[PDB]
């Protein structure tokens, strides 16, 4: 079921591709509710959210979130996108890294035989922390979610990627 | 108490979501000054009363303020506590502005992080509700 391929970051999981060149048109499809998360009432959403209630999962349902470039366009590109089983999504952790970002990794390498983090010209893979939220993710940030060379280029010093 | 938390506040940005970094800068919080936190799931991060009378009791208003993301499972807070700090101590602070707008919210609230939370800060009053 879940495959990442770590040449161009292209992640497929309960039949839902996530890669750079996945548009709005090509994700927000099918009997899956994708609700805006947040909605916009102007109808400008660029972020929706999916639950994958899966019955062979242990760690539970998936909770993704897509995010793309722009409003309205059929032809939007995902810029970013993050995920977690339930089990594993939820818990206070203090520091950058600790049990909630390794039980990820740990779960995804059993899943995938990929030990996170990957990246490329493409973005970068990572289980991260929200210590807003009190949770952690899957985290991928795609090379279009920077909206400056600089600001790829230090965020690839600081979280040692290399191409 | 006396540990650097802007340079706390300052380490949970630059990776994974929150990639932007703002500026942090430390600040003495008095005893009996009140900051404000979304409830339920208390964290390090606070904000001024200046930041939630600007939201006018919409909730997609605050957290756009603050650029924080709805929860993955829960969505939006919608309910804020008010705290007391309980004696002098160092909190990092300033502008939430560094994160994609489109994404995040347009920012200009004021934050404040403490890792002391727990110790430091009594909730006082009822929680209250905000809208949408
Ligand atoms: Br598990
Ligand atoms: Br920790
Ligand atoms: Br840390
Ligand atoms: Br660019
Ligand atoms: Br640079
Ligand atoms: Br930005």
């Amino acid at each position: 079921m879940m495959q990442l391929d770590t040449y161009d970051g292209t992640l497929e999981l309960a039949g839902i591709t996530l890669g750079t060149a996945t548009t709005r048109e090509m994700l927000i499809k099918g009997s899956r509710l994708w609700e805006g998360w947040p909605e916009k009432s102007d109808g400008r959403t660029t972020s929706y959210r999916t639950i994958i209630s899966t019955k062979k999962e242990k760690a539970g349902d998936i909770y993704i979130i897509a995010d793309f470039s722009g409003a309205f366009i059929t032809d939007a590109v995902l810029c970013s996108w993050r995920f977690a089983p339930e089990k594993l999504m939820m818990g206070i952790q203090k520091k950058v890294e600790g049990a909630i970002t390794k039980n990820l990794r740990t779960w995804f390498y059993e899943k995938t035989h990929i030990q996170l983090p990957v990246s490329g010209s493409w973005g970068h893979i990572d289980a991260a922390y929200d210590p807003h939220n009190l949770t952690g993710t899957i985290v991928c940030n795609y090379r279009s979610a920077f909206h400056t060379e600089d600001e790829w280029r230090k965020y690839c010093k600081r979280n040692n990627i290399i191409y | 108490n006396d540990h650097n938390q802007a340079a706390f506040g300052r380490q949970w940005q630059g990776r994974g979501i929150y990639k932007g970094r703002d500026s942090w800068s430390n600040i003495m919080l008095k005893e009996g000054d009140i900051v404000y936190g979304g409830a339920p799931g208390q964290s390090g991060f606070y904000f001024n009363k200046a930041t939630l009378d600007a939201a006018g009791g919409s909730r997609a208003k605050l957290w756009e303020s603050l650029q924080v993301l709805p929860h993955e499972k829960f969505g939006y807070r919608s309910k804020i506590q008010a705290y007391r700090v309980k004696r002098e101590t160092i909190a990092g602070t300033g502008k939430a502005i560094s994160q994609d707008p489109t994404r995040f919210g347009e920012g200009g609230g004021t934050q404040f992080f403490l890792s002391n939370y727990k110790t430091v800060l009594e909730p006082i009053d009822k929680p209250f509700e905000i809208g949408l």
